[PDB]
RNA sequence: UUUAUCAUAAAAUAUAACUUAUAGUUUAUGCAUUUUAACACAGAAUAAAUGUUAUUAAUUUGAUA
RNA sequence: AACGCCUCUAAGGUCGUAUCCGUGCUGGACUGCAAUGAUAAAUAAGGGGCAAUUUGCAUUGUAUGGCUUCUAAACCAUUUAAAGUUUAUAAUUUACUUUAUAAACGACAAUGGAUGUGAUGCCAAUGUAAUUUGUAACAUAGUAAAUUGGGAGGAUCUUCGAUCACCUGAUGCCGCGCUAGUUACAUAUAAAAGCAUUAUUUAAUACAAUGACAAAGCCUAGAAUCAAUUGUAAACGACUUUU
């Protein structure tokens, strides 16, 4: 499951081309979050980590553009959340989606 | 050939399967014109008996079927059917013959009481 | 100690694989760990050893000495009425598809498994004989109850 | 589905032993076969477990020493202890004999679809059939665990999760035998029903 | 077991297979030649435990290991 | 051999009394009854089972030709 | 325990090594497996999916002599070659749990099978095969189906896995077509003279599967690489980066 908004620093771990492109990732599979997705889309997706899943890992840019190379473009990472009762691994992962966390 | 669209035709004991027990024909006439002399194809002359003659391909000059035939096969299947209803019906005595032999579980091609 | 089938003079036993297949003999005594003797007078088989593996054993003792000669054997077989409570054996009848569904020749077969959709088509159609919560009604039961009034009533139809 | 006999044979492997379903497996995978054995960690190995650990372990020690990647891959599940088996006894450097082991598929933990698919057992092979009393055998369920297999747990908490729908389809299905012994009441007067049935069977009424 | 297989000696066996010519008429009752067939004969018995052998009209070509041949049920005793 | 007849033996277990034992049983620690697969060669009687002699009934038996 | 007794052992449980096996760590069924994102050019026309596909041609795979079919609904929940298993029953109880009492089965004939283990088809014919055959009369039984919103339901390298089966709100009225039995009646088909017929066993019907064409609506409007740059990299490729 993403969230339906992503930087474009951090959009472009998708291409290895972007000044050429034209910037059509997430693009369509991001409008998930508003159509109806209330029976449909994504609160069944959620459902699925519930019940089936037993390791709920979160992915994580980095804004490197604070840091200020020549690079501009992004790393991701799976990052495993470990605290108990993986319902709380769900909710706690469906609070930061989109949203920074710090050292 | 009523029951089962078989006319009165003629096979070797090979290419067939007799079952376990009879069927009662007591007094059947059995009428013995039907020889196996008299039923020769008829014939192919080479052409036409006129002798030395001319033919295209495709002839269609020996499957009528024959029309005395046909009153020899309304003989018998008359009087076939009156036998074959009165016996008591078993495996294969009167709606029973007329389904096509594949058969079954727990049972046999081997060693069968047949 | 549960009672189970015994090697004892005589217990009636039954022998499978070996030429006495199908004979219901009588142990008289026991030579070995692995064989015995076997008298069985009405089912004709005479006295013969034989290998404990190929005779499987029934419910029925019955009482000789084991010195016992044929005749007495004989006596006592009768006598204890084996012949007539054998033959309704709870499972004796399932003996019998050695002589019904053994080779049930094919002056048998069609008549036997053509009755078996007979059956059938009279037992799918009772299905749906339902209570389990629907059972009321269930809906399109408003045109299915003048089909369900062809169980209750009867007449004529719904409703 | 329709083959040689079906386009599988599914068998359970639990309680039999080893070898013997293998060298039977292995002849019947020659004849145009298609196995797909299930539950091996279950098979049944004889011997107790310090004789079948040092032999394992013996077999591990046999690897390649100029480079020991190329040298014999140990592998350590209970359904490659199996199929290790199923190549002796196959010839797999021929192209006959390795269409042959592309029939067999061997599992370990029941799975997807070969759940509901029935499923059988071979009496030859059998452990209670052939060995002894007094004489001790192992499980391959703890012979691959103590040689290093990863996913014994994995697939005991998979096993209960199958065991535990089963009793869901059990109650589904033993109240509908009754339904049917219910159905069968009311056929009794159907014309002339089940007298040409009965009158061969009658054993079971 | 050896009863077994001693039903089917004298049986034409056939192995049928297909190939993907025609190449031919349907010269006798409708030919469409898709399929092939190489007729044979059962000859004796094999195993101690049914198997058998069969001498066919050719020789069977050894990538038919494991594929069916037909046992024909004719030429029958009864 | 086996079935069968004979005469006696001598009777080593099985039908065929009633002990005691055993627990489970009742009634007031015993009895009353119940299973004795505890089961007193515990007895009678029977099997003259077993033991002795002899003969055999479609004279019964295989293998070997 | 054997072996009236002792005994670390015969059955059973334990304590336990710098060893062994695994984790941690490095390589990754060279080119395994899962998840995922985008899915072209054009925007006139096309190209690319949806798709059973609806519309034909035409092939393969097949049940191949109408169906030598099969079903993709179960037989323990540590185990034990006597080992015990079911079944009610009463209590207990999430549970066929636990317990008691009583049964059956006597490791037979049988059960390794057809309980065809939600009870297979071997077909609606009321003449059934390499086509389908019609209509009344009588009896019982009495199905199968098609349109609308909420829930619970389902993931083991999958035969199609963001869908999914049941179930309630509820739309609605097949009242299209059920079937079994008894009896009557209405036709059509079917016969390849081969009378010691088989052959490179066709092939259908049907099932399913693509394939390609003119045929059929919908949906769709991205990238990779090279070249140039970088210097976390460098023999060369390759890797890290940038417009």
């Amino acid at each position: 499951v993403w969230a339906q908004h992503l930087s474009e620093e951090c959009r472009r771990r998708f291409y290895k081309n972007w000044y050429k492109s034209k910037k059509k990732a997430f693009t369509k599979a991001s409008k998930k979050w508003t159509d109806d997705l209330g029976k449909k889309s994504i609160e069944n997706d959620f459902r699925k980590m519930l019940r089936y899943c037993k390791v709920i890992r979160v992915i994580a840019h980095s804004q490197i553009r604070l840091i200020k190379q020549r690079q501009k473009k992004a790393h991701v990472m799976e990052i495993q959340l470990n605290g108990g009762s993986i319902e709380d691994k769900v909710k706690w992962a469906r609070e930061h989606l989109e949203k920074p966390i710090q050292v | 050939f009523a029951l089962n669209s078989c006319p009165l035709r003629r096979v070797s004991q090979r290419y067939v399967i007799g079952t376990s027990s009879k069927v009662d024909l007591g007094a059947f006439k059995v009428p013995e014109h039907l020889n196996d002399a008299y039923f020769r194809r008829l014939k192919a002359k080479k052409d036409k008996k006129t002798g030395e003659a001319d033919i295209f391909a495709a002839k269609k000059e020996r499957f009528v079927p024959n029309e005395q035939r046909k009153k020899d096969q309304k003989e018998v299947d008359a009087a076939l059917l009156k036998v074959i209803k009165a016996h008591p019906e078993g495996k294969f005595f009167a709606k029973y013959l007329q389904n096509m032999f594949a058969l079954h579980s727990s049972q046999y091609p081997h060693r069968m009481r047949f | 100690m549960p009672f189970e089938r015994f090697v004892q003079t005589g217990r009636i036993a039954k022998a499978s694989a070996g030429p006495l297949k199908g004979r219901l003999v009588a142990i008289v005594d026991v030579i070995d760990q692995n064989r015995v003797l076997v008298d069985g007078p009405l089912t004709g088989v005479p006295r013969q050893e034989y290998r404990l593996n190929n005779l499987h054993l029934t419910k029925y003792r019955i009482k000789f000495p084991y010195t016992a000669p044929t005749r007495i054997v004989r006596k006592a077989w009768t006598e204890s009425d084996l012949k007539a409570q054998w033959k309704v054996s709870p499972w004796s009848v399932k003996a019998q598809n050695i002589c019904k569904r053994s080779s049930l020749n094919d002056f048998d077969r069609f008549k036997l498994r053509y009755a078996k959709r007979q059956r059938n088509k009279l037992l799918t159609i009772a299905f749906n004989t339902l209570k389990k919560r629907t059972k009321a009604d269930g809906t399109p039961r408003v045109l299915k109850k003048d089909r369900r009034e062809r169980l209750r009533a009867e007449k004529a139809k719904g409703g | 589905m329709t083959g040689l006999t079906n386009r599988t044979v599914v068998i359970d492997g639990r309680g039999h032993l080893l070898g013997r379903l293998a060298s039977v497996v292995a002849k019947y995978l020659l004849q145009g076969g298609k196995v797909a054995v299930v539950r091996c960690e279950e098979l049944n190995l004889s011997g107790h477990f310090y004789r079948n650990k040092i032999k394992f372990l013996a077999y591990l020690r046999k690897r390649c020493n100029v480079n020991p990647a190329r040298g014999p891959f140990h592998f350590r599940a209970p359904s490659r202890i199996f199929y290790k088996a199923v190549r002796g006894m196959i010839p797999h450097k021929t192209k006959r004999g390795q269409a042959a082991l592309a029939r067999l598929r061997v599992f370990d933990g029941i799975p997807s679809p070969y759940d509901k698919r029935r499923r059988v057992v071979v009496p030859i092979a059998m452990r209670v059939l052939t060995l002894r009393s007094d004489r001790k055998y192992c499980q391959v369920g703890r012979l691959s665990h103590e040689v290093g297999w990863h996913y014994q747990d994995v697939i005991k908490s998979l096993e209960r999760k199958r065991k535990a729908k089963l009793r869901v389809t059990l109650k589904h299905n033993r109240e509908l035998k009754k339904l049917t012994v219910k159905a069968r009441e009311n056929i009794a007067k159907a014309a002339e029903p089940f007298n040409k049935i009965i009158k061969s069977y009658g054993y079971e009424v | 077991r050896k009863e077994h297989g001693s039903f089917y000696v004298g049986k034409r066996c056939v192995y049928v297979y297909k190939a993907e010519t025609k190449k031919c008429v349907p010269q006798h009752p409708e030919r469409k030649t898709r399929v092939r067939a190489v007729w044979g004969k059962v000859t004796r018995i094999h195993g101690n435990t049914g198997a058998v052998r069969a001498r066919f009209n050719r020789n069977l070509p050894g990538h038919a290991m494991g594929h069916r041949i037909r046992i024909m049920l004719y030429p029958s005793r009864i």
